[PDB]
């Protein structure tokens, strides 16, 4: 919104864990999908951290399903580069597109692969 | 009317002092538009199988020893004036020069066929005019030549003093491998022999302390006024620009005057080219570099130049631009000033680290002070540059380093010590043309331990 203050307030709190903080400042009409220099967007803050509460929360929050940063990353994209299986899993029961690829050209699955974490992978390639 | 003329071609000009042919004459028919405003939003690539070529002096320093610092501009301007004539025969691209070193590229712009033999020719050719200048003036040096094949990725990085370079791995070994060569001679490597078909002297050049040889030879006009001006100040500062209008060329030298170099150590391993190109990789690198640019907007950054960027190094200078004497103030501020402008350099790059996704990226950053000469080379193209001891010491200083520390010079050291700031001992290590030095880092115990 206009003077988006409050957006770095809830992405602080957001990469900070702080929860009622975020209830304080969606009570003040925040904006759910509000968007930093670099493009960063809190769910990308939840995939950064793993917190699935704040997931759920964003995610009744209504935040969008294929955030993009500068990077042009989707939101599962950062998650296989981390590797935080469950919210993989609870990420891609909203529908989320399987064979998309950022402005690096790469899908997910091959990504997974070279950070370690084959349960992305496995969890992935059974889409249809 | 015809001054407009004048200066759409001094601009033109201008342009091409800097930044190549084909881009340029590609670039003024506005096929981006973000790039003109910037020239008041450009594109990086990636190319196969071209020939890359370097060139030093040998004993550049002894040649150095107790001159004018004018016979010094006199002999470089004759010797790169005859190495580029000698390049438009031969139809070579230059790239720029590094002090005592001068360094080309083969098909840069677009590929051609016979790029080595163009090299090699070139080889041959300065070895040619550098003994015909020593037969003529009596002077004996010598240039240790190396040349490489592969591959490389070219762009234009930065906004302040911008220049159009390349970047890979490939310059690294043809750097290294001319470091390994002898004075009078080629030193190739087999890259470069696939496809050499042997017209020339074939020996088998190794070492002697992978693949390698070695060959001994056979109402606008206010507007394109402040653009033109601006170009000015991008590729010259403004006290050379007031002491060149009544004369031709510029030099000067210093007796007292810091220097730091500092580079990104961990940015080798970040080079994943599964994508075609990795140029994105490389455009977070130009957001890096972007705003340590815009740290220089600060008011107190008036007394601090920065000389120039080397691939992904960054090179900065100070304490020259300061010709007025005031009695009321004490003019060994500059370097303190200085060592705090490093200070928040690393305090930028902590912060970029924080914010940027599942990477750090740390520095070496070396110090050092003392004296040291200015110049300015070409002529119809333009490059200021420094050289002197101190210089070469600070590059060496920096690369026998450690990331997030301050390795800083002895004498620097002492200056430093008695106004503050803590340091801890590291070591000596060797130095060439100075023997063993002391090596201190400002840093104390930042790590767990």
């Amino acid at each position: 919104h206009h003077g988006s203050d409050l957006g770095k307030k809830l992405l602080e709190a957001a990469r900070a864990g702080q929860d009622d903080e975020v209830r304080i400042l969606m009570a003040n009409g925040a904006d759910v999908n509000a968007t930093d220099d670099y493009g960063h967007t809190p769910l990308h803050l939840a995939a950064w951290f793993g917190h699935l509460e704040i997931v759920e929360v964003l995610l009744k929050a209504g935040a969008d399903v294929n955030a993009a940063d500068w990077l042009g990353d989707t939101p599962l994209h950062l998650a296989a580069r981390i590797g935080h299986l469950e919210i993989v899993e609870v990420l891609l029961k909203h529908g989320a597109d399987v064979n998309a690829q950022d402005k690096f050209g790469k899908t997910p699955f091959d990504l997974a692969i070279d950070n370690g974490n084959e349960d992305i992978a496995e969890v992935l390639q059974k889409a249809a | 009317g015809k001054d407009l003329e004048v200066e759409k071609a001094l601009k033109e000009r201008m342009i091409h002092s800097v930044m190549p042919r084909i881009i340029a004459d590609d670039l003024m028919k506005q096929g981006d538009e973000e790039s003109e405003n910037s020239v008041k939003p450009f594109k990086m690539q990636q190319i196969e199988e071209v020939s890359i070529l370097f060139a030093d002096i040998v004993g550049f320093t002894k040649m150095s020893a107790n001159k004018s610092a004018h016979a010094l501009v006199g002999l470089l301007n004759d010797l790169f004036g005859r190495f580029d004539r000698l390049c438009e025969e031969t139809k070579c691209e230059k790239i720029s020069t590094l002090g005592d070193c001068y360094y080309c590229v083969a098909g840069c712009p677009e590929p051609r066929a016979d790029h080595a033999y163009c090299c090699i020719e070139m080889g041959l050719g300065m070895i040619r005019a550098i003994e015909q200048f020593c037969q003529e003036k009596k002077e004996m040096v010598n240039m240790r030549v190396g040349v490489h094949t592969g591959t490389v990725l070219c762009g234009i990085l930065g906004m302040r003093r911008f220049k159009f370079d390349v970047w890979s791995n490939d310059v690294n070994l043809a750097n290294l491998m001319e470091q390994l060569g002898v004075a009078g001679k080629v030193h190739i490597s087999e890259a470069t022999a696939k496809y050499l078909d042997d017209r020339y002297e074939m020996e088998d050049g190794k070492v002697t302390e992978l693949k390698t040889y070695l060959i001994a030879g056979q109402t606008k006009i206010q507007s394109m006024r402040d653009q033109a001006d601006w170009l000015l100040r991008n590729i010259i500062p403004y006290h050379v620009a007031e002491q060149l209008k009544v004369s031709q060329t510029y030099s000067k030298n210093h007796d007292s005057g810091g220097v730091i170099f500092a580079s990104i150590v961990n940015f080798s391993e970040f080079y994943e080219e599964n994508y075609e190109g990795g140029k994105e990789c490389y455009r977070v690198l130009n957001e890096l570099i972007g705003d340590f640019d815009e740290l220089l907007s600060k008011p107190d950054y008036s007394s601090i130049e920065k000389i120039k960027t080397i691939g992904a190094t960054y090179m900065a200078a100070s304490g020259l631009n300061a010709t007025q004497c005031r009695d009321g103030s004490h003019p060994q501020e500059h370097l303190q000033i200085l060592f705090e402008f490093a200070k928040e350099m690393m305090r930028v790059v902590d912060d970029f680290n924080n914010n940027m996704l599942w990477f750090n990226f740390k520095l070496r950053v070396g110090f050092n002070h003392g004296p040291l000469t200015a110049g300015v080379i070409g002529t119809t193209k333009l490059l200021y540059d420094i050289w002197g001891d101190t210089v070469n010491i600070a590059s060496r200083m920096d690369t026998t380093g450690v990331e997030c520390r301050i390795q800083v010079s002895e004498e620097s050291y002492r200056v430093l010590s008695k106004m503050g700031y803590e340091f801890d001992y590291r070591g000596t290590v060797n130095v060439k043309g100075k023997g063993q030095m002391k090596t201190y880092l400002y840093p104390k115990c930042t790590d767990s331990g």
